[PDB]
C-alpha cells in the first residue's frame, strides 16, 4: 500500500516509484528532502513558492 | 479581479505588475531573479515595459518595490498573434538587472510537466492581480486575490462562441460574481501544495468579467514547463 498513486507516496512534493514496493520522494529547486524521507525543507534563503512575511 | 479580497503584503511574493502607457495593464510571475513569465498578448507590440516586483498598492510608493526594465521579450516559438492572439499565450521577460530576492520578492515554483498537470487536477487555484474590480470598472489599487475552481471542459465550451484548445483551461463560478478581469492577464494561477505554491496557469482572457454563465480562460503551464526552464536557466 505504498505507491505514488496513493496519497502521493506520502511525499510532500514529488514521488517516484522505486524498487521493492518503495517510493523515492523529492522536491523542487531550493528545497532538500528531509530526514523523514518525505518532507521538503528550505535549502536557500528565499525558496520558491513560500510565504515568509507574517500574515 | 472581481469578487476577490485584498492581499496582505508579501502574500503573493511572486506577483509582478507590468506598466507601460497605462499602468497595471497586465500581470506576471517571477521565475527567477532575471526572468518573468507573462501572457504573450500583453507584450506583442514590443513597446517598453517596466516590471515592478514587491508591489502592493500601485498608487502608493512604498519600500518593497523593485522596478526593473525589460531588455528582452521571448514570446513562445508557437505564438502567432496574426492567427490567434490567445493560443500559446505565454512569454518570458528578461530583466535589465537582477531582482534581489526577499520575503516580498520570491519566485513561484515550477514543477515538471507531469506534476504541473497533477497540481492543476487538484481543482483549486489562486489568481491575483491589479485588474478591474468590476466588469468595465476601475482597476484595483491593492493587489486582489481569488480562489477559483477548475471547470469541466464541456461546460466551458458551451459558455463561449470562441474555440478552447487543450492547452487552455477554464476556472471560475457558475453563479458569476468572481473572476479574473482585464488588467489581470499574464498573472499567475497557482496551486498550493502543502504550503508551497506552484504555477499551474497563466491568466489569459475572458469575454465579460464575472458574468453568470461565463468563465475565465487560462493557459495550461504544464505544456510550457520545459521551455520555461530552458530559457530562464541561469547556470
Ligand atoms: C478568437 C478569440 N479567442 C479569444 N478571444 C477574445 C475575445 C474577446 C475578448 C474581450 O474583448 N474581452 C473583454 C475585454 C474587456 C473585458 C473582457 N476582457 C477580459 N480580459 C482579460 C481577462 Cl483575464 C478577462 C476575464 N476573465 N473576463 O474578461 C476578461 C477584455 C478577449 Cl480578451 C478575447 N477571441
Ligand atoms: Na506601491
Amino acid at each position: 500500500d505504498v505507491t505514488c498513486n496513493i496519497k502521493n507516496g506520502r511525499c510532500e512534493q514529488f514521488c517516484k516509484n522505486s524498487a521493492d514496493n518503495k517510493v523515492v520522494c523529492s522536491c523542487t529547486e531550493g528545497y532538500r528532502l528531509a530526514e523523514n524521507q518525505k518532507s521538503c525543507e528550505p535549502a536557500v534563503p528565499f525558496p520558491c513558492g513560500r510565504v515568509s512575511v507574517s500574515q | 479581479v472581481v469578487g476577490g479580497e485584498d492581499a496582505k503584503p508579501g502574500q503573493f511574493p511572486w506577483q509582478v505588475v507590468l506598466n507601460g502607457k497605462v499602468d497595471a495593464f497586465c500581470g506576471g510571475s517571477i521565475v527567477n531573479e532575471k526572468w518573468i513569465v507573462t501572457a504573450a498578448h500583453c507584450v506583442e507590440t514590443g513597446v517598453k515595459i517596466t516590471v515592478v516586483a514587491g508591489e502592493h498598492n500601485i498608487e502608493e510608493t512604498e519600500h518593497t518595490e523593485q522596478k526593473r526594465n525589460v531588455i528582452r521579450i521571448i514570446p513562445h516559438h508557437n505564438y502567432n498573434a496574426a492567427i490567434n492572439k490567445y493560443n500559446h499565450d505565454i512569454a518570458l521577460l528578461e530583466l535589465d538587472e537582477p531582482l534581489v530576492l526577499n520575503s516580498y520578492v520570491t519566485p513561484i515554483c515550477i514543477a515538471d510537466k507531469e506534476y504541473t498537470n497533477i497540481f492543476l487536477k487538484f481543482g483549486s487555484g489562486y489568481v491575483s492581480g491589479w485588474g478591474r474590480v468590476f466588469h468595465k470598472g476601475a482597476s484595483a489599487l491593492v493587489l486582489q486575490y481569488l480562489r477559483v475552481p477548475l471547470v469541466d471542459r464541456a461546460t466551458c465550451l458551451r459558455s463561449t462562441k470562441f474555440t478552447i484548445y487543450n492547452n487552455m483551461f477554464c476556472a471560475g463560478f457558475h453563479e458569476g460574481g468572481r473572476d479574473s478581469c482585464q488588467g489581470d492577464s499574464g498573472g499567475p494561477h497557482v496551486t498550493e501544495v502543502e504550503g508551497t505554491s506552484f504555477l499551474t496557469g497563466i491568466i489569459s482572457w475572458g469575454e465579460e468579467c464575472a458574468m453568470k454563465g461565463k468563465y475565465g480562460i487560462y493557459t495550461k503551464v504544464s505544456r510550457y514547463v520545459n521551455w520555461i526552464k530552458e530559457k530562464t536557466k541561469l547556470t
